[PDB]
């Protein structure tokens, strides 16, 4: 594990000792790698940066520059926390506190969100020593990466007004059923900016020369739609694709240097990797060893490594 | 045998073993008499082929994304957020249900003047005796038990079918019910009808009838009562379903 | 001196007979009082009252009444065949 | 969480006989506290 | 039937004190619940004066 | 204390499980009451004799 | 946004005052009421003829 | 039709069916006119109406010419006619005699 | 440490494993029964079925394709009419009587003698078990009558024989450390620890015909609380069919009466055309 | 309790379905029971050994030894109204063990031996503390 | 380590048992770590998604999915493998079975489909159970990460016909990708799916940024940085595509997150991530075809 | 005869059909019973509404 510990540094509320038990199995973003630590660090109030709170774009970026670490055991004296970064060499699963409305899967990845729902806020609080819990929700990765891109982009409306007051939510969540909604209450600018522009600034570079001869096919695409299932369904009706539709530019140099070969490279290079760079790196794989195929809202599933 | 995990040692303990029938004739017959209750409560709810995505669509766009959720719009089985390339339906699940899992009803198109003396009675979907019971040991003989239209109906004797519409090869039964073609079985909700229109899987089949009964206290369904609307069988978790039909 | 009825035994000198209070007040706790108080006199307890086991019961195979169709028989080993199956006439 | 617990930790002193035995789980909402036999319990040595 | 073998009678002028109270046009509060989370457009030919 | 039965295969293994719940004394506390006229507690005194 | 029998609910312009203009200046959908005058203005749906 | 009537309540089984024997009623027998209930402690009623969310049918009937038929059970009850219409009991009270 | 607490939370320790033996140990006598209750359900055929596959094999035997058409055609007439018997007609009776001793004997005796026999107290050896569930055994018993019961003899032979079963208590403790000079002789002393602070064995034995069975009922006892479905449930899974929006014949077009579904004489009596609705 | 006590066995959302639409149509059948169809006498009995036979059973004091009739003991409690139990006793169950009862007299326990220094001490008070006491000087040597 | 026993089920032929005898250190797949397993949870028919046959695409789905297992020790009635996801780093060794390149003394192996090699090779059947194992190929990531990129570069000039893709030296070999004859036929219809994900994932995005940047900028620190790392890059593209190609807020926004949707599907589809390794001890460093290999646990 | 009941009124449309009658149901039309959820901390009044 290579054990870190966390002291219970200054007094107690009886009934929030109890609280600290039932958090077993959650996650502390701490930002070091210590032997000891105090609990300042830990909640909210570190989360809060100078003068002003992070967004959930930019608790994601807070979440960046920070060490996730498992709740092990609890004592009354300090808190063992195992350093998710490093000391995953667990054999014995070291096990974590499912939290989430989402019954997931055997074998999911599983990355951490910021407490974004609209009832399962994870707030628990402290008043003998003041601070704020935010607890990460463990989820699905897909599903992780379904979230993010539309918070992303609710805050690239706000920048932009222009249309009618009715706009799409981007606030209703499908998992095979299972209408979510989240919170939509403050965009601060620069966690929308700086994710913007990495968003602009890799696909950039996933178009490349050979990237061009593509494009051509794109009625290609379309003569696919009327004579089978696939593509059609394939084939988004909310898509530019559809609207796009209503060459080579020869400029051949040489013509041995695998340009169509060469096109999906750097399209994968950056555009390929958009999930992990806005948001969180996955390192927790769903592991039961019972053969159970899913893992109940409250549970205790055991943990593996990196996917 | 042993294994370390996280926390501390974790002993697993197994005791192999095997058992015999010791039995040279029947032995330990079973009855089936009382009811609790039914599972389902029998049906009411429309089948959606956009559930599945393998018929190839129209061409016309205009036509395409209109008829498409035209029906779509509200189905109790309606496809929302929809078909990921790589995924699920998604099934819209409710807040609430009450009588418990859902019966899942599907269509079969016929003649009007297909007479209802041929119902009322325990007749076949598609027209034509169709088990694999019913043949005369000749082993080519279920594909014109099954199809050989020159030929009678078994089951109405004096005919060849009930329904052209069900019975023939490439009888519109065939094209969409029959999982060697799979239009739809893209589809995680359970087709009732799949045990018919299938010449794969009554091929043959079986026929020692002797061995044949004692598997009726066996071969694991195609249903699962563990959804809100039935779905066809994840691989885990079998039920040892009893199933005549 | 804060359960007062274990201070009925002083078991030790009170020995210094200095102003307390007036040095340094780094008792965790301590009470400046007169003649009476009627905290002095009251009575309490939280007490345990009950634990309960319920027996666990050690029921073999060779007592119900499905033991009569089956004959079990000792036989270690058996992972190592792949057939040691029974071959009988009629 | 120990003022109820400590009471398991004198059901660990036993005396008490239990007559009657269904699932606990289903009366769930009927207890004041309830713990969680899984097969040990780190707190309990 | 009542508390016997007793036959009584609900015909509609009972309605009289329950809906006649002016309180059916009191709808204030439902377009007050209605009108955030505002519509989309619906293309008002009769809408519109 | 719960007991198990081992299945094989395709469904999970089982591990024993233990319960440890605890519980509550409530307190009631009922109650009666009576009466003696004026007249009756000196006569009870020795007072008026 | 049907609620009730002697009012409809549709989902017409934001702000404009009715008597006035040829064609409405459509912007934001904010949706109004408007009162039913007789028995007649309920939805065929909702009687048989 | 107050859903914090229902937003107020949980859902485990195991607590639910013990108060279907001792609830509150919203209704005392205590005055001529039935009153919404004072706070004159309790009733501890029986009350299932809200624990299951429902309402029980009667036999009624839009003609006393059906309600005549309705009399020996569901046997031969004209359920309907021309326009006229009935609704034969389902209840507890289905078999009994008031 | 030389503390009593030392020794004590090391008690408390040994109070866990002793319980925790008992359970696995338990666990296989539990599985051994649940084991039998797969292989007989998988080797059983229903019995609305076999009534007449004996009947069948009842003569010399033919497979001349006319004999196996009617075995068929009667073999689906016994299904779909008396499957569900119990609780079909449960309000007769001198046919349940019927019903059960074909159910007692439709079976045939297998190629064995078993040399240790279950006696019935006077001589009698049993010749069948019939496991049934907690609910159908209750009101079977009460209006099917009934016996002495009580089982004179159930011999402990080489069947379960839990000398072998020592090992595991001993080697397991020996796989991982010094425990198995401890956890063999802790035994001993958890007997009065864990607990409190041929031969006869209890069961019913009704008699029909003239044979004996050891009528017995499980999941009160063996599969309670173990969060195990009962394996005496299961299902019966039937496709149905319905006709929709068909239409009727050219000869079926009566009313059976003259007046009779009438409307209102204003009113175009909607039964005369095709219909679409479907009611059930 | 009758179709809710089925399913506490063998250990779920349709499971939760199933029951419910189950359980109100049963409530509405199987209530009043004695007044519907109290003609039948096959069907009383039967009702009285599910009012018997539902509840669970505690875990049992050995102390007080409340049988009675010459040494069966008594395992339950019933008590109805007045004329409920006349028409019990008139018909249905004209079935007597006797009219004689052993029961027993109080217990009792005072804080004596060392539960007073285990409560104006300490705070825990063990109720039978000495049994115990004892025994958890006895076990460690076993 | 924690070794996984998979159940032989009943009677198979010598060959049948023959067939078990050239497995002993191959590459298994299964969904769930129950310490008893049989043989209905490894095969190519527990690999039914849909009701049909998986691709190329249905198999990497799985192949991302489940679980990696090698085979020790082969037995009768039972199947021994040490699982490789279990146990500490680097520790456990194991010991594979090559295919055509080297694995050389590193690399870091990655599990991948059969049929971007000869798909009737490795595909091995049970005879009497009628069932098949179609077992992966342990390839090394910079190869492994090239030859996916390639075919489905060769599926685009298999799909709307008028250099040759297929040479691609190794160090010191040539590695002859076409297996003429009788599969490639069969590879641009068992990549069939696979094509149309690689496609509609470039024409989606390139035409939503061309109507996504020209949209944003004036609608101000990521507006002049936009082609700051980008002059004569986007600009040039912006020259290059939108003049020979073709041109909304409410609906382009919303197909934002459904583009980016199916991009995080790709990234866990593609590239193929190593999950094993090759750092053995006193070999020749390098491995052939058919030769075992000591093989250690985590990247 | 005792104590008095209270009838209260609901606005229904003639064509709702008899058949949702003659059996136990809400006065609304809709179910609403919290117990019909499955504790997904929504299945609460967007059950209702």
């Amino acid at each position: 594990c290579f054990e870190a510990d966390i002291a219970i540094p200054s007094g107690i509320s009886r009934p929030d000792a109890a609280a600290l038990q039932r958090c077993e199995g959650r996650v502390v973003f701490l930002p070091t790698i210590r032997r000891q630590l105090a609990l300042a660090d830990v909640a909210h109030e570190s989360f809060v940066s100078g003068g002003v709170s992070p967004d959930t774009l930019g608790l994601l970026l807070a979440y960046r520059r920070r060490f996730p670490a498992v709740i092990t055991r609890v004592l009354p004296t300090r808190i063992v926390a195992c350093p998710v970064d490093l000391g995953l060499t667990h054999a014995g699963t070291v096990n974590l506190r499912n939290t989430s409305p989402v019954d997931l899967c055997n074998g999911d990845p599983v990355s951490l969100v910021p407490p974004v729902f609209e009832g399962q806020a994870t707030d628990v609080r402290l008043e003998s020593l003041d601070l704020t819990l935010r607890f990460p929700v463990p989820l699905p990765t897909p599903l992780a990466r379904e979230i993010v891109a539309r918070l992303v982009a609710r805050g690239i409306r706000d920048l932009n007004p222009r249309t009618p007051g009715e706009l799409p939510d981007l606030n209703v969540l499908y998992y095979n059923g299972a209408r979510l909604s989240l919170v939509a209450d403050v965009q601060q600018l620069a966690s929308v900016n700086t994710e913007l522009r990495s968003l602009v600034l890799n696909m950039v570079y996933s178009i490349t020369e050979g990237t061009t001869l593509i494009l051509t096919l794109i009625p290609r695409l379309l003569a696919l739609s009327a004579q089978d299932g696939y593509v059609n369904a394939l084939l988004q009706m909310q898509s530019v694709t559809r609207e796009a539709a209503q060459a080579p530019m020869l400029m051949q140099d040489g013509e041995r240097r695998l340009p169509l070969y060469e096109a999906l490279v750097a399209w994968l290079a950056h555009a390929g990797q958009l999930g992990d760079i806005l948001a969180l790196a996955p390192a927790v794989r769903v592991c039961t060893f019972d053969g159970a195929a899913v893992v109940q809202s409250g549970d205790m599933a055991p943990v593996i490594r990196y996917p | 045998a042993r294994h370390e995990t996280g926390g501390g040692v974790n002993f697993t303990l197994t005791q192999p073993r095997g058992n015999v029938d010791l039995g040279v004739g029947y032995t330990a017959v079973a009855a089936t008499g009382t009811v609790r209750n039914p599972v389902t409560d029998m049906g009411n709810l429309p089948q959606n082929f956009y559930l599945g995505r393998g018929a190839p669509p129209l061409l016309d766009n205009a036509a395409a994304v209109y008829l498409r959720n035209a029906v779509v719009a509200g189905n109790r089985l309606g496809p929302a957020q929809p078909l990921p390339v790589f995924g699920c339906a998604q099934v819209p699940r409710r807040a609430g249900m009450d009588h418990g899992q859902d019966a899942v009803c599907e269509f079969i198109a016929t003649p009007v003047a297909t007479d209802i003396n041929y119902f009322r009675r325990p007749c076949n979907p598609r027209g034509r005796a169709a088990g694999g019971v019913y043949a005369g040991d000749k082993e080519g003989d279920v594909i014109a038990l099954m199809y050989d239209h020159g030929q009678s109906d078994p089951a109405r004797p004096f005919a060849a079918t009930a329904n052209p519409w069900a019975s023939q090869r490439f009888s519109y039964g065939d094209l969409l019910y029959n999982g060697a073609y799979h239009l739809n079985g893209a589809s995680p909700v359970l087709s009732p009808c799949f045990k018919f229109f299938t010449a794969a899987d009554i091929t043959a089949k079986h026929r020692c009838l002797e061995r044949l009964i004692v598997e009726t206290g066996s071969a694991v369904s195609t249903a699962t009562a563990a959804s809100d609307v039935q779905f066809k069988r994840p691989p885990g978790c079998r039920e040892l379903v009893e199933d005549p039909c | 001196g804060y359960r007062y009825a274990a201070a009925i035994l002083p078991t030790g000198s009170i020995l210094s007979t200095i102003e307390v209070a007036s040095h340094r007040r780094l008792f965790d706790f301590f009470a400046a009082v007169r003649s009476d108080e009627n905290s002095l006199y009251d009575v309490e307890f939280d007490a345990l009252l009950g634990s309960y086991c319920n027996t666990l019961s050690l029921v073999r195979f060779l007592e119900l009444g499905l033991s009569v169709a089956c004959v079990c028989t000792k036989f270690p080993e058996l992972a190592y065949m792949n057939e040691g199956r029974v071959q009988f006439e009629v | 969480r120990d003022p109820p617990g400590y009471r398991y930790a004198a059901a660990i002193l036993p005396t008490g006989s239990i007559l009657s035995t269904i699932e606990v789980a289903s009366h769930r909402r009927l207890f004041d506290f309830f713990a969680a036999v899984r097969s040990d319990e780190n707190s309990l040595y | 039937w009542g508390k016997d073998h007793q036959v009584l009678r609900l015909s509609m002028e009972n309605a009289v004190g329950t809906v006649c109270h002016p309180s059916l046009m009191n709808i204030d509060a439902a377009v007050g619940g209605v009108n955030h989370d505002p519509v989309e457009a619906a293309n008002p030919y009769g809408a519109y004066v | 204390h719960q007991p198990l039965i081992a299945r094989d295969g395709p469904h999970p293994v089982e591990q024993p499980v233990h319960n440890y719940m605890t519980k509550v004394i409530d307190r009631r506390a009922l109650n009666a009451a009576f009466s003696l006229a004026t007249e009756a507690i000196a006569l009870l005194t020795g007072e008026a004799l | 946004l049907e609620l009730h029998p002697a009012f409809d609910f549709f989902a017409g312009v934001a702000d404009v005052e009715l008597p006035g203009g040829e064609v409405p200046p459509a912007g934001p959908g904010a949706i109004q009421a408007t009162w039913r005058v007789v028995n007649g203005n309920l939805p065929l749906a909702l009687c048989p003829v | 039709f107050t859903a914090a009537d229902i937003t107020a309540k949980h859902r485990c089984l195991e607590r639910l069916i013990v108060e279907t024997g001792s609830a509150v009623s919203t209704a005392t027998a205590a005055s001529d006119v039935q009153f919404k209930r004072p706070p004159g402690c309790r009733e501890l009623v029986e009350d299932p109406c809200g624990l299951f969310q429902e309402a029980y049918p009667i036999t009624c009937a839009s003609d006393p010419a059906l309600l005549r038929s309705a009399r020996d059970g569901e046997a031969h009850a004209r359920e309907t006619h021309f326009t006229q219409y009935l609704i034969y009991d389902a209840s507890p009270l289905k078999g009994l005699s008031l | 440490d030389g503390t009593g607490i030392s020794l004590h939370r090391q008690l408390r320790a040994i109070q866990q494993l002793a319980r925790n033996v008992q359970a696995v140990l338990g666990a296989f006598e539990r599985g051994t029964a649940d084991q039998m209750l797969h292989v007989l359900l998988e080797k059983a055929p229903p019995l609305a079925l076999l009534l007449p596959m004996q009947r069948y094999l009842d003569n010399g035997r033919l497979a001349t394709r006319v004999a196996r058409a009617t075995l068929v055609a009667e073999l689906k007439r016994s299904f779909c009419d008396t499957s569900f018997f119990l609780g079909k007609a449960g309000h007769r009776r001198e046919a349940i009587e019927a019903w059960l001793v074909d159910l007692t004997t439709a079976t045939q005796p297998s190629v064995a003698v078993p040399r240790l026999t279950h006696a019935d107290t006077r001589g009698r050896p049993v010749d069948g078990v019939l496991v049934t569930t907690a609910a159908i055994k209750q009101r079977l018993l009460q209006s099917f009558l009934k016996v002495e019961d009580t089982e004179a003899d159930v011999p402990v032979t080489y069947g379960e024989m839990v000398l072998n079963g020592a090992n595991l208590v001993t080697a397991l403790v020996m796989g991982k450390a010094v425990r198995s000079l401890d956890d063999v002789g802790r035994h001993l002393l958890d007997m009065q620890e864990e607990q409190l602070e041929t031969t006869r064995v209890r069961a019913d034995l009704v008699a029909i015909g003239d044979r004996l069975v050891f009528l017995e009922a499980l999941e009160r006892r063996i599969y309670a609380a173990t969060n195990v479905p009962y394996p005496l449930v299961g299902a019966m899974d039937l496709t149905f069919v319905l006709p929709l929006g068909l239409f009727n014949p050219a000869m079926e077009r009566f009313a059976a009466h003259a007046g009779d579904l009438v409307p209102a004489p204003g009113h175009p009596e909607p039964r005369a055309f095709p219909p679409r609705q479907l009611f059930f």
